[PDB]
């Protein structure tokens, strides 16, 4: 049942070959234990997924047809599946959240005195219609209606609207989206690539709406989550009410309790104020955020594809830095909407990730950091701040939970210097200690852990005085380094 | 102890000490140097070596012969009585099991051996 | 007892042989009245562990 | 049995129980793992392995030596006297045998071996 | 209860395996009776300890906890724990004592010319800010501040203060310590290592306090130790009235009655004049003190990783001299302030301890000697000089003391020559001293004693004519020699 | 099942709790008890903390008892189970619904 | 500390590669504990180092 037929029967006797054609390009459903990640999203109308329900998409269409096309989750879900074909996906449907569903319009005046073209992106997407000599502003307005009708992957639907004693040519295309929430706007430009123009004499100008819009409510959805170990979690909405639920409940996994590790991964668009404020805000170490300003697609792609590019990469390796990963099909903001070296920097000192653009037109990865900053007394701490650390020590507990629950089934336990002899199926301090010493000699075989000695040196393992069934054990790893920085400097003679 | 010396050895696979015959051996893993002469006597000569523990069990014991012509990824410990102990991971079995009237010879081999305790 | 220790069932036999007490009954005379207490093995149900990271 | 060791083996082909000497071998059928070095020490690599049996028959038994010398595709059975029991199938008489003395040796062969009961 | 757990609850009952992850490095409480050491040591404000009551220190973070960050006894048992892992630790804290927390002030003035780096030491700790071009002495005095707050180990206190009619550059920074005390006060240095100084154009000065503060009493504290053994002490108060309480405590346990021996180590920071009449003003056999001079940190940090490595090195071996033993993480005075060959040796002969300087940056023990200098009559004496007489003596006292109650256990006392034949449990003067000759023998292995034949000779064992339960023994060991001059002629031919 | 499980008080009795689950009760009793009989023939001390129940369905995700449930159900004298980290269905402790003493004390007894 | 950097801050966070041109030809600051020299020489007007201090 892994592969999904249609129209071939399952009682099928006739000895031969079926072979079908399906355009679709789905995922096969390969078990992945180790990398179940889930995201979070809203569904528009016309779905056909109940809201609170975690289901596997394996598949664009299939997640277009059960939460809508041109739903939050549906263009997610297709960006974490044109980056990432191994992973299992999970995606749990969010309800409407509160606000107006107007999220602007596009204002177009003037006659065009020359042949050319009007390209217009809305949110992201490229749209051009061609213009003619003498046209006036609301045929190419029709013009633009029809278009966006044709697109159906838009998050907006637009309907034309001509009134007042101005002019014939100005009319205004009105745009809203497909769903309610913080993220429903939408960013409009006219000229994003060289060689595009708008044609002379036509005035183009866009007005974003002014009511604001709040997230849904995630309670219900992350109390129906499940108890399976979610190790990447995807969080579009980037507001306190959430993610204090969210913090609440990673916590709550983080701890030797639960011990089902898991990690959510956002990104934030806003000024650069607002997003170091947004740092400087939070001080979780369970959460890391990219931010980005002047971004022509919305804020939910980026974090989608940068999740699947950090959880391919981290299960490959837990210990490898991410240092020039590129996320495949995310449009970089424009020259002047980038960060400088120093804005750079004060983000990464701030808690926020920061990104970078190739030689080309692509967009890396630069360095992934969580929010962990404060002491708990309020000091600086170095600790919990790469994601290395976290996907490492999450690794070291797995492997340890995995090497002891299979060398050791099911033992009996007897203090040290007792004497037991052959035959018993007895576990001595020292057994625990010498099996400790032979998992972390492959693990610093593996190229996670430097430092022997000292990690023997610093071993302790002793039964407990009150419980005669619990032992306690008290180990300190040396986590390896990473090359991060190469200062050099040269002394020429000329 | 004070003036005690190695009488016994014993033998520990997975955590069950095996049942060990008298005359046990372990070659610890390192360097070995050879001899280089030519027209003079120049110096010595490095080769790497892997660590060795050889030992006997009864026949008919609670650890079966399948079990033991089956080790690829075992821990092997090396204690002597006096309290000198050796951990050889990742070890496996090496050379021909043999049952020669209730004796079976083990040759379980690694690649490196460190002394702990 | 020492059956049952090499068998892997009971732990401390010294206590075992310090609280035994075998003695007849002065009623009916046919009937030998034994009081013992054996120290039932523990079993490994739960692993504490803390890990000290230097990084 | 509780403490029983491997004193003597028992042989038994095609039902008939041998009369065995003292010091009878039996090597099973499985990998044996050689020893790879270069500029270090880097691992074992395997080499398949054939089942052996071997033992003494006194001369001038029940079995006569024609029908020793003959066996191409018989069942051996090597059972030790705990308990411990293997099956060869299909096996063969294997080397050279000779009357020495009244000693017959055999070098009962099979190219599988796997421990039934 | 030797390890404790956070968050893992004492009474679990499902079958797994619990995994923590914790940044504090944590030593094993495993008791060491014969390495049972005490600490004395101030507590700022702040404190969660109860004054003149021990406690058991095994962290670093405990300590800081409970007698709050930054102060003595904190940075104390963290650098007796970043050397020594194996002994057991108890501090003691003290009081207040009387003085003022000022300490002095840093005046900064002039304006930088070029771009650089200001690099302060103070108490130890380098403190970094850089220097742009143009920059004025306030500035440079706000981001001292700054980065003074920011670090929560410095003892000392920094606010900024700008007055008076001179120029806007000049500022200057009050310091006070975080506790009163003769060892308040700290040193402050703004070059240490090579290729670095100060930028072109600021001048920097540092003004001490005048006045002059009091160590507090230790009599409550010292009344409270309890009744174990303290094989080593370490005292930081260098005053008179302290070291005779500490003398007669310790005297009063080095006594034949109490038999709780204990060891005193200090750490004398001043001039070489100074550190010489302190030298010849004390003549007990039960202190040793090692004089320094220039020290960038302070005197109990030196005492603290001087008695650990000495506690340790003494408790594997009582006889092997200390001459060649590094002191970890603590910087030797400058090139100009270390002592010369006569100072060592006038210091040696004067009953004060020497150091040495590593080929590198590192920081050894010469020799250490106890204070003990004059005979009862007031000749010279030879003996009680050596730490290893000392520890000698003890560690054969303790032997003896093992051997008879372990021998011996309850015995009847019968005089010499009297029949008493097979089966009786009496003993008799040859019994004990052929007990003694064993014992000797066993030390004399043990590589402690040198000759066995002036010991026999010497041995006299007796019944006391009064007691009539007692016996009384006479013995002289002959300790052995330690290697320590090697003294050379060359004669080249030439 | 909680309350079920503080009403019973007898040591010669042990019951599984399981909600929301796709098969009829008595088939996981028939296999449970089954394969504690086994073991425990086998071996009369070695704890049952990893045996697998085959061919038992687990419940939904979303039906699963979490940690702490599943800890009070064990201080209530309910035995809880576990799932692999596949689809099968595994053991976890098996305990007796003994939970007070005769006066009314706690004891950790049968 | 070993090399002295100018303009190249040391609290970068940046991963990249930071590249410096500097005229003057500094000498490596290795530690040569078998090799250390002194030299007495005289210091002119407009110096910056306190005299009788190596």
């Amino acid at each position: 049942s892994d592969i999904s037929f249609n129209a071939i029967p399952s009682d099928v006797r006739v000895p031969l070959t079926y072979i079908e054609f399906d355009n679709s390009n789905a995922v096969s459903g390969t078990p992945a234990p180790r990398q179940r990640v889930l995201m979070f999203g809203q569904s528009g109308s016309k779905a056909s997924a109940a809201p609170n329900v975690p289901v596997r998409i394996r598949s664009g269409s299939q997640a277009s047809a059960a939460f809508g096309q041109g739903s939050m989750l549906a263009l997610m879900a297709d960006a974490f599946l044109n980056a990432n074909r191994v992973a299992e996906l999970w995606c749990i449907p969010q309800g409407n959240g509160t606000g107006n569903a107007a999220v602007g319009e596009i204002s177009l005046s003037g006659t065009a005195g020359e042949n050319g073209s009007l390209v217009t992106y809305i949110a992201g997407q490229r749209l051009a219609v061609s213009v003619a000599a003498g046209a006036t502003g609301a045929a190419l307005a029709d013009l633009l209606v029809a278009r966006i009708k044709g697109q159906p992957d838009l998050p907006v639907t637009a309907e034309v609207r001509a009134d007042s004693g101005d002019d014939d040519t100005h009319a205004d295309v009105v745009l809203s989206a497909k769903f309610t929430g913080a993220l429903s706007a939408v960013d409009v430009r006219w000229n994003y690539y060289a060689g595009e123009t708008t044609p002379y004499g036509i005035i183009t100008a866009f007005k974003a709406a002014s009511g604001k819009n709040g997230n849904p409510d995630i309670s219900a959805s992350i109390a129906g989550m499940g108890d399976l170990q979610y190790k990447y979690i995807v969080m579009p909405y980037t507001d306190e009410p959430n993610l204090n639920l969210l913090r609440t409940e990673l916590q709550e996994r983080w701890g030797p309790v639960n011990q089902a590790d898991g990690f959510a991964v956002t990104v934030l668009s806003g000024t650069y104020g607002d997003i170091s404020t947004f740092g400087v805000s939070r001080n979780d170490h369970l959460i890391s955020c990219m931010g980005i300003a002047g971004a022509p697609e919305p804020s939910y792609l980026y974090a989608a594809t940068l999740c699947a590019v950090a959880s391919q990469a981290l299960s490959i390796d837990p210990a490898r830095p991410l240092q020039t990963l590129t996320l495949p099909g995310r449009m970089p903001p424009a020259v002047g909407d980038r960060f400088t070296w120093s804005e750079r920097n004060a983000l990464l000192f701030d808690g926020i990730s920061t990104f970078n653009v190739n030689d080309g037109g692509e967009m890396q990865i630069e360095r992934m950091i969580t929010m962990y900053r404060t002491n708990k007394y309020g000091d600086s701490d170095p600790s919990y701040l790469n994601v290395n650390t976290i996907a490492t020590l999450s690794y070291l507990r797995y492997s340890l939970r995995t090497r002891i629950t299979q060398k050791f089934p099911n033992y009996k336990l007897a203090s040290d210097g007792t004497r037991f002899a052959t035959g018993q199926a007895v576990v001595t301090p020292s057994v625990i200690k010498t099996e400790l010493l032979a998992l972390f000699e492959e693990w610093e075989n593996a190229g996670l852990v430097e430092d022997f000695d000292t990690f023997k040196e610093e071993l302790y393992v002793a039964r407990n005085k009150d419980d005669k069934d619990r032992l306690d054990v008290l180990c300190g790893p040396n986590l390896i380094n990473q090359f991060r920085i190469f200062a050099a400097q040269v002394q020429f003679i000329l | 102890a004070g003036n005690q010396r190695q009488g016994v050895a014993f033998i520990r696979v997975n955590g069950m000490e095996l049942e060990s015959m008298e005359g046990a051996s372990f070659t610890p893993s390192g360097i070995t140097r050879e001899e280089v002469t030519g027209s003079r006597v120049y110096g010595w000569k490095g080769k790497p070596r892997a660590a060795k523990v050889e030992c006997k069990i009864p026949g008919g014991g609670p650890i079966g012969l399948d079990e033991i012509i089956d080790w690829e990824n075992i821990t092997v410990e090396f204690q002597a009585d006096t309290g000198e102990t050796w951990m050889l991971a990742n070890a496996w079995q090496a050379d021909e099991p043999k049952n020669d009237g209730g004796e079976i010879s083990l040759v379980l081999m690694a690649k490196q051996s460190k002394r702990i305790a």
